[PDB]
């Protein structure tokens, strides 16, 4: 499987998040709070969550993924999972 | 040749010549001929060199004649020495008597090999006589146990034949 | 939707437990020393775990207590009674006294039989 | 170790529970020893009958592969619980519910084959004819012996 | 539970939609079933009282346990997934190199010059990590496992080796 | 919900440390340091995997395991009406006509 | 004979070396699995020379060319069968490892065990050819354990994976069951027949042959994995996808069939033993095929195929027709392995991904792959003139055309619609619809390695059943005449499954949601029978070794009845015996008492 970098993990985590309806995608940046600059809940959340896990095929538990609060954390979370260090 | 063929008996061989219906050429028979000329040959002359070294030195082994000594039945009872021999008699009769009935289930089962789908008419002879061998064996020697011996051979023997005479008297 | 029926093999899941709803003070109250056990213990360890100079192995006396509580353990707090010595009678002479009758009636039936003739032993020659 | 850290009897008063729950390291509201019917548990504690399987995946674990923390009481049958052994998750059907299916099944399989040995199924042919006094010879019947005939005839 | 509320709420919503995923499997499908299950959470998200929400949570959960997918979807290196510890069998822990042989050693000469400063960067560090858990933990053991960061420059944050050199995810 | 400002720091450090372990765990270019056609191929394959085998197989077979009594037992050929035995020059009768029913 | 018996060992005496070479240090480690796989390719060839002399004239042979030990009266040799059923299996199961190993090779390219790995597939097929070849019990009794052992290893490939030894300990759990009938039977021929050879065995022709062929039944049971016995191949799916495909097509669970084919001179005899193989494999076949109808796993339908297939082979040995059971094993080998590597195929581009539900789209996207697919779901349903409809057909045609059980014979025929439905889900969902799998695309089935292993075993299952069956010697009565209804029943439930089948999948489509139907979960959870047994039984044994056999009694009562009494009788009477106090007049008092009843109770004075 071709590798994974910081920057190429970012990309998509952005992507991702530029086709999620409730996002726009000119003011989204990778430190965007999801609640506090973003204007999402929790349960948009979950849902955001959910497609990154879809993104990239595995699983972010639960007491892991509520803590990720702006796509920076999640492109963070994922790095370290798959032993990215550019 | 190399074994006798009245202790291991083969039925003459009967081969059917080639009759080839087809004009294509056989795959079998050009491989034969090449295995005789890349494997036969070579080993064959290997093998030839070997046997001349062996008629340089040529020497001999002998088959182990026992005398015959007095059985069980004519020693006297604890006379250990009388019975020390006749009890290894036995044993050697014993180990003999297994290789006789290992030679019966030779023929056997290359007779059933050989004849194929029709073993079971072509080796009735052969079934008969491991039959009868079987019951030969089985009554000298079937249950005398582990500690078996010339004396409990004996004893099961006298046994029997206490048995066969009480039928007769009843004829 | 009918309810679920827990058996010893097959537990309840905590989402259908009441006892995980309904929480009070006092349960909030039990799960904090419950942390604050598991926390202490994970220090001890960690501390040893993470000890750069230590080679060997960390002495658990958890899982020594486990192996000579199943072990050493046993018998100073046997108690001859009614419920040992049943248990004890049943599983240890019991068995036994079954497969007696089992296979000395088998061998007595088929003694019976080599005498009167009525057992096929025709080829058998080996025992 | 040392003698009092090691199990011992049955606690016989709350302050004897009290030690053994802190041996343990457990609370002695949690700590509840084996009933002391004289099978030889002592003071060692009862712990909830669960599988190791049962226990969350994603804590990390001293021993992640048993799932057990360094410390923590062992079960009694711990290893009977370990992942390789016996399973108690729960099940999306009930125990009982999946006894009565898989039992249901097979008892009824093999009621049928019975059905269906008693009622065979075969075409409507005569029985296979055979030469030579139904192959007699063949089939390792004796030469000396004449057969009975059986004699085959055109339909 | 030590979960809140809103915690299981949360964990009830993901694990509804996974098992609603493996119903469907198409994903047109998925989406339009994905929505509706959202709008019957969103109905009810307002509730304030929280007896009727317990309540709610109730019922969710009795409901999924009917609907659940027996045999759901799992992420294959998951727990429960065909690939989960598939790669534990080649992590072997960094303290195995201490062991090799002199001549297996001066294969990787620049490898092991490198390793040697990890481990002196690591007894050099070890005194004040312990230190500074010795003086942030409160007396009568710490609550909570979380641990804390580094105070200073040069302070390494406490108990890190373990998670630095732990073995990669793909190592061979 | 998300990290706490103590917790968001620690992660931090780990993950610079971890980056430069991971980092180092890359190879030099001089490492390791190591110590001081078909038809060919497939041809010496098939004198040492094959011939040699074959050979020391058939010595053994033809002057080991076929001077003893029944080690190697053939069932013996098949004899259809017609045929001729080699070994004796005897032709076996063809079997009597058939009703020739077609 | 010469050329025959040279030949029929140096194909054995081949796939050795690589073993020999490897354990003794003297190989090449550059490039071992190509060479192993160039040995496989060799022995073919030299397998193909006996197999045409026996096509020719049928010439057969048995070479006993070791005496190894004389107990008594039985000689044990180790003999070699180079009869029908060893010359047409031994190239068949050659040909297919053959696709296998050059599989393997790119397969298993990344995995840095990969030498030990094409070791154990070779140990693997020599203890396969050691079982097929096996002219004596006791020799077939080591290809049969070791086929198990070597089992053991390769399910468990990936050992520090929990599932993965629990899969693997499974599997020996379920084939030591079987092997208690296997010991039974060797006991039982050496008692009463006085042998374990397979020519004495048959010469002698036991009539009470009902316990020695439940023993072999019993083994059957345990090895081809018939209910009862049966979880453990689903489970086997654990191990790398190449032991899979080796595991199901050749070596293993095709032993247990083996087995009674090769004892079908006792079995024909005894209608017994026929009426309970026919409904062992008839509930076989069904049940494992109801279980595919739901499973998700690609690897574990397929594996549940070959648990329906084996059942069908069970059946055909049940209704006295031991040459197409044989039949069946040979052409079954070639389109299940390629089925199995057609799934690895598709889960190495899929980033080892193996639920079909998060499939779908590459029927374009990967189109040899594809190709071999759906010839291999055609073989396997039987469409005619495809390698598996030589074999299938002329089995239910002499099904439903026997003296047989009613309810065994209905039941093969759902299967066989069982079949067909199962075939549709991995082509509708792996190659059809939409794409499902993540957005990272790598789907690459361009590797020559890939491609010739599977073009190899796709010409196959296209002539291979074909070429068979025109060059095996008949040795039964083909069964030809009969009502039309009979003799196109396995081709129309068949296409009626398929019909079905389609019309089932296109549901998933629509826009509903449906609550799951107790027969729904009955399927998937596999009767339940893994969720109950695989604990019940753990739990009872394991809990009665703890509590009774340990604590109970060897702990306590074996004790307690002994040393612990008699070693607390000792102190208390050492307490009676030394508490004294010491006092002259105490002694002496019990001396005038000692006197005293020496003389009148004892008379000790007379
Ligand atoms: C006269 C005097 C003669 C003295 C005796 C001569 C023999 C001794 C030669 C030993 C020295 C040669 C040597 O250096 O060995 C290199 C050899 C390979 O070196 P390596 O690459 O570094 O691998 C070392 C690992 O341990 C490798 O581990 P591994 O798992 O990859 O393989 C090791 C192997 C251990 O060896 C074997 O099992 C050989 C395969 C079985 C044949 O274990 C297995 O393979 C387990 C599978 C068991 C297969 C059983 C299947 C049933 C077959 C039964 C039929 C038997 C027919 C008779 O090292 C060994 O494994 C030593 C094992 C010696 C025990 C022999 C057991 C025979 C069985
Ligand atoms: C009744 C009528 C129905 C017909 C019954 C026919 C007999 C079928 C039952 C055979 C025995 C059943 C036990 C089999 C257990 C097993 O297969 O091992 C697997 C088990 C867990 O495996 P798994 O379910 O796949 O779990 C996945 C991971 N979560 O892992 C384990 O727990 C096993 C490892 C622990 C070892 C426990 C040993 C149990 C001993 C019982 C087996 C039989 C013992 C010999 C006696 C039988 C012979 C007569
Ligand atoms: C049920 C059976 C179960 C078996 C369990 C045991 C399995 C262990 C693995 C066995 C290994 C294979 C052994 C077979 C090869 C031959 C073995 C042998 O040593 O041959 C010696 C042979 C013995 O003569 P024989 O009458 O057959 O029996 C003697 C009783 N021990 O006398 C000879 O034939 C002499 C051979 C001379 C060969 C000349 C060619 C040598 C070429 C150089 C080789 C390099
Ligand atoms: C510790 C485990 C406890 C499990 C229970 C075990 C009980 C064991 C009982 C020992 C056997 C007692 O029973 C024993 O049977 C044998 C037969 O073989 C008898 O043997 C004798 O009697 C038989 C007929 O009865 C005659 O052939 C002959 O007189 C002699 O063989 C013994 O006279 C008798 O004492
Ligand atoms: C193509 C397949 C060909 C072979 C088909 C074989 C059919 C086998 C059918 C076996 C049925 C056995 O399962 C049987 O089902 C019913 C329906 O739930 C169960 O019924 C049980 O569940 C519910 C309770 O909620 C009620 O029906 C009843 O109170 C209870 O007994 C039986 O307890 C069970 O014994
Ligand atoms: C009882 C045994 C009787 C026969 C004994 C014959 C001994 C002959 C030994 C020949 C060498 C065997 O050992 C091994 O053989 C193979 C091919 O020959 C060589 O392997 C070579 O060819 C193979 C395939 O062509 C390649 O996979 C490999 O990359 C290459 O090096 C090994 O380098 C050698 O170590
Ligand atoms: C021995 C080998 C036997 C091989 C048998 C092979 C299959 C035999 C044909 C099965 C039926 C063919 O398919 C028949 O026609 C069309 C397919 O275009 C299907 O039509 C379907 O196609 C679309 C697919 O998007 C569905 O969404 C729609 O619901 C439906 O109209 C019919 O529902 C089906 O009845
Ligand atoms: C099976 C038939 C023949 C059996 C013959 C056996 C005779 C007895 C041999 C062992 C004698 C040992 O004698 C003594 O036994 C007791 C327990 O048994 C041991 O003592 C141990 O167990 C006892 C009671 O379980 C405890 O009170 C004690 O604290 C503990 O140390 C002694 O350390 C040992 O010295
Ligand atoms: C078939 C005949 C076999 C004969 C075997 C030879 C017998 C030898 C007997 C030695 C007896 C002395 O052994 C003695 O046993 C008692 C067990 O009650 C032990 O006593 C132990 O258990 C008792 C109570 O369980 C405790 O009160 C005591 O504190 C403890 O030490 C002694 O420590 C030991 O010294």
């Amino acid at each position: 499987a071709p590798p994974l970098t910081l920057e190429g993990i970012k990309d998509r985590v952005l992507y991702v998040l530029k086709l999620y309806d409730k996002i726009d995608p000119e003011k989204l940046s990778v430190n965007s709070h999801f609640m506090k600059d973003l204007g999402l809940d929790s349960l948009d959340q979950v849902e955001i969550i959910m497609a990154m896990e879809d993104e990239f095929g595995f699983e972010i538990p639960d007491i892991d993924a509520e803590k990720l609060m702006c796509p920076q954390e999640i492109v963070d979370y994922i790095a370290d999972k798959k032993d990215v260090y550019e | 040749d190399s074994w006798d063929k009245d202790v291991y008996p083969e039925p003459p061989r009967r081969t059917p010549a080639p009759s080839p219906q087809t004009s294509l050429p056989n795959p079998i028979t050009y491989l034969t001929k090449a295995f005789d000329l890349l494997v036969d040959r070579p080993v064959t002359l290997v093998r030839e060199f070997i046997e001349r070294q062996h008629a340089k030195n040529k020497y001999y082994y002998y088959h182990r004649e026992f005398r015959r000594v007095p059985d069980i039945t004519e020693c006297q009872e604890k006379d250990v020495l009388c019975m020390f021999e006749a009890e290894m008699q036995w044993r050697r009769d014993y180990k003999v008597d297994q290789e006789i009935v290992n030679i019966i289930q030779e023929r056997l089962k290359a007779c059933q090999q050989r004849e194929g789908e029709s073993h079971r008419q072509n080796c009735a002879k052969e079934l008969e006589q491991f039959t009868q061998v079987v019951k030969a064996y089985q009554d000298r020697y079937h249950d005398l146990g582990a500690h078996y011996s010339a004396r409990k051979c004996l004893a099961k023997q006298k046994q029997r034949m206490l048995a066969e005479r009480k039928a007769a008297k009843e004829a | 939707f009918p309810k679920y029926e827990a058996s010893r093999l097959s537990s309840l899941p905590t989402t259908l437990d009441p006892a995980e709803y309904d929480i009070s003070s006092e349960t909030r109250k039990a799960q904090a020393e419950r942390l604050a056990i598991r926390s202490r213990l994970k220090r001890e360890y960690q501390l040893q775990y993470y000890d750069p100079s230590r080679r060997g192995v960390i002495e658990d006396p958890a899982l020594v207590r486990w192996t000579y509580a199943r072990s050493a353990n046993i018998y100073p707090n046997f108690r001859p009674n009614t419920k040992t010595s049943l248990l004890g009678a049943l599983f240890g002479i019991g068995p036994l006294v079954f497969w007696y009758y089992v296979f000395k009636t088998d061998r007595d039936r088929k003694e019976k039989l080599i005498q009167e003739g009525k057992l096929d032993r025709t080829f058998n020659i080996s025992y | 170790i040392t003698k009092d850290m090691l199990p011992g009897p049955y606690p016989k008063t709350p302050e004897e529970r009290a030690a053994a729950a802190k041996k343990y390291n457990m609370r002695v509201e949690d700590y509840e020893p084996y009933p002391d019917d004289g099978t030889g548990y002592g003071d060692y504690p009862k712990l909830p009958d669960r599988s190791q399987q049962e226990r969350d995946p994603w804590y990390d674990w001293d021993h992640p592969d048993l799932r057990l923390n360094w410390g923590e009481p062992m079960h009694w049958d711990l290893d009977m619980y370990i992942r390789n052994r016996v399973d108690t998750s729960p099940t999306p059907v009930n125990w009982n519910l999946m006894c009565k299916h898989l039992f249901g099944f097979v008892a009824f399989m093999l009621f049928m084959f019975w059905v269906g040995e008693t009622y065979p199924a075969y075409q409507p042919v005569g029985p296979k004819q055979y030469p030579y006094n139904n192959l007699y010879l063949e089939r390792g019947g004796d030469p000396n012996k004449e057969p009975e005939p059986v004699v085959h005839y055109e339909i | 539970a030590y979960l809140t509320h809103q915690q299981k709420v949360l964990r009830l919503y993901k694990r509804a939609l996974r098992h609603l995923e493996s119903w469907c499997i198409h994903r047109d499908k998925y989406r339009y079933f994905a929505c509706l299950l959202r709008a019957r959470f969103d109905e009810h998200k307002n509730e304030k009282d929280m007896v009727k929400a317990t309540q709610l949570l109730r019922e969710a959960e009795e409901e999924f346990w009917h609907g659940q997918h027996p045999q759901p979807y799992i992420f294959p290196e998951s727990p429960g997934g065909t690939s989960y510890e598939r790669y534990e069998c080649y992590k072997v822990p960094e303290w195995c190199l201490d062991d090799w042989h002199p001549s297996e050693k001066a294969m990787y000469p620049d490898y092991f010059a490198k390793r040697e400063q990890w481990k002196k960067l690591r007894r050099e560090s070890w005194e004040r990590e312990v230190k500074q858990l010795q003086e942030e933990t409160p007396v009568g053991g710490p609550r909570t496992e979380a641990l804390p960061p580094a105070r200073k420059q040069g302070d390494l944050p406490p108990l890190w080796w373990h998670i630095v050199t732990r073995p990669r995810e793909r190592p061979m | 919900s998300g990290y706490t400002p103590e917790e968001k720091l620690r992660l931090q450090q780990l993950r610079e440390l971890r980056r430069r372990w991971l980092k180092d765990q890359e190879l030099s270019p001089r490492e390791p340091v190591l110590p001081p056609y078909k038809t060919y191929r497939h041809s010496i394959f098939a004198f040492t995997h094959v011939l040699i085998p074959v050979w020391i197989i058939h010595y053994y077979l033809k002057y080991h395991v076929t001077t003893k009594p029944y080690t190697i037992v053939e069932k013996k050929p098949r004899i259809f009406p017609g045929d001729t035995i080699l070994e004796t020059g005897e032709v076996i009768p063809p079997m009597k006509e058939f009703p020739d029913q077609h | 004979m010469n050329m025959f018996s040279s030949l029929s060992l140096v194909t054995l005496l081949l796939l050795t070396m690589p073993i020999m070479m490897m354990s003794f240090n003297t190989y090449k480690p550059s490039n071992y699995p190509l060479y192993v796989k160039t040995a496989i390719s060799y022995a073919f060839i030299t397998s193909m020379i006996p197999t045409m002399m026996f096509i020719h004239s049928g010439q057969e042979l048995i070479i006993s060319n070791w005496h190894w030990l004389t107990i008594q009266t039985l000689k044990l040799s180790l003999s070699f069968k180079m009869d029908y059923f060893s010359m047409m299996f031994i190239p068949v199961a050659l040909f297919v490892t053959w696709s296998i190993m050059e599989f393997s090779m790119w397969y298993m390219y990344s995995d840095p065990n990969i030498n030990k790995f094409f070791k154990y597939l070779l140990l693997f097929l020599i203890t396969m050819l050691i079982l097929v070849t096996a002219n004596n019990l006791f020799q077939l009794f080591i290809g049969w354990e070791g086929v198990g052992i070597m089992s053991f290893l390769l399910i468990g490939w990936w050992y520090g994976r929990a599932d993965a030894n629990t899969a693997a300990l499974q599997a020996i759990l379920y084939n030591r069951i079987g092997d208690i009938g296997f010991i039974l039977a060797m006991a039982w021929f050496l008692t009463n027949l006085n042998t374990w050879d397979l020519q004495q065995i048959f010469m002698l022709n036991p009539s009470d042959s009902n316990m020695p062929l439940i023993g072999l039944a019993l083994a059957a049971t345990g090895k081809s994995a018939q209910f009862g016995l049966h979880p453990w191949l689903p489970s086997a799916m654990e191990g790398p996808t190449p032991v899979s495909a080796l595991l199901h097509s050749s070596t293993m669970v095709v032993a247990g069939i083996f087995l009674l084919i090769r004892f079908y001179p006792l079995t024909e005899n005894n209608k017994y033993i026929q009426s309970i193989t026919l409904c062992l494999g008839a509930i076989t076949t069904l049940f494992t095929a109801m279980c595919a109808l739901t499973q998700n796993d690609i690897k574990k339908i397929i594996a549940f195929s070959t648990s329906s297939q084996l059942g069908l082979m069970m059946v055909t040995i049940g209704i006295n027709q031991p040459y197409l059971a044989f039949l069946h094993i040979c052409t079954h080998a070639f389109f299940k392995a390629m089925l199995f590597m057609c799934s690895g195929s598709i889960i190495h581009s899929l980033n080892d991904e193996q639920d079909i539900r998060k499939m779908g789209g590459l029927f374009k996207a990967m189109p040899f792959t594809t190709t071999a697919l759906i010839v291999g779901s055609l073989a396997l349903t039987g469409m005619p003139f495809l390698t598996g409809f030589y074999s299938k057909d002329l089995i239910i045609e002499a099904a439903n055309t026997s003296y047989t059980n009613a309810w065994a014979l209905l039941m093969t025929l759902i299967a066989t619609s069982f079949t067909a439905i199962y075939s549709t889900r991995i082509i509708f969902f792996a190659l059809l619809g939409q794409p499902r799998f993540p957005t990272l695309v790598n789907i690459n089935e361009n590797n020559p390695l890939l491609i010739n292993s599977i073009k190899r075993l796709l010409i196959g299952s296209l002539f291979a059943g074909y070429i068979i069956s025109n060059n095996i010697p008949p040795t039964t009565i083909p069964q030809m005449t009969m009502p039309y209804y009979l003799k196109t029943t396995a081709l129309i439930v068949t296409i009626l499954g398929f019909i079905l089948a389609l019309e089932i999948s296109n549901m998933t489509k629509n826009l509903k949601y449906h609550y799951p139907s107790n027969a729904f979960k009955f399927s998937t959870l596999l009767g339940y029978f893994p969720t109950i047994m695989h604990r019940l039984a753990p739990y009872m044994n394991l809990s009665m070794s703890q509590k009774s056999a340990s604590s109970l009694l060897d702990l306590i009562w074996l004790e307690a009845i002994l040393p612990k009494t008699i070693s607390l009788a000792q102190m208390k009477a050492s307490t009676l015996v030394t508490n004294q106090k010491g006092l002259i007049k105490l002694y002496f008092l019990s001396f005038l008492i000692t006197i005293l009843i020496s003389m009148i109770l004892f008379n000790f004075h007379e």
